[PDB]
């Protein structure tokens, strides 16, 4: 959204009140650990392979 | 190379339909809840029934 602000060389804006805000920020940390068996995937119940 | 020959051509399908023609294999009383190497009309493999 536009704001069309103007420049004044002898005027300053100063706040007259304040507020306290609480914000949320979520970050991932870890992931699932997985073990893989080489046989029972490529093979299984098969001694020939 | 000019004497008559008798030719017989046999066509069959394997392991994808109910079967009615098998070879001379003697059957075995089945057991359950144990992993054994089975044979069901030519379908081998080891597993729990
Ligand atoms: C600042 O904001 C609070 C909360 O709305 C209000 O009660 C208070 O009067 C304000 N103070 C001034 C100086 O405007």
């Amino acid at each position: 959204d536009n704001q069309d602000i103007v420049y004044s060389n002898n005027t300053i804006a100063i706040p007259m009140n304040f507020s306290i805000s609480v914000t949320t920020e979520v970050l991932p940390v870890s992931m699932t650990k997985t073990s893989v068996d080489c046989n029972m995937y490529i093979c299984g119940d098969s001694t020939e392979c | 190379g000019f004497q008559p020959y008798r030719v017989v051509v046999l066509s069959f399908e394997l392991l994808n339909a109910p079967a009615t023609v098998c070879g001379p294999k003697q059957s075995t009383e089945l057991v359950k809840n144990k992993c054994v190497n089975f044979n069901f009309n030519g379908l081998t493999g080891t597993g729990v029934l």
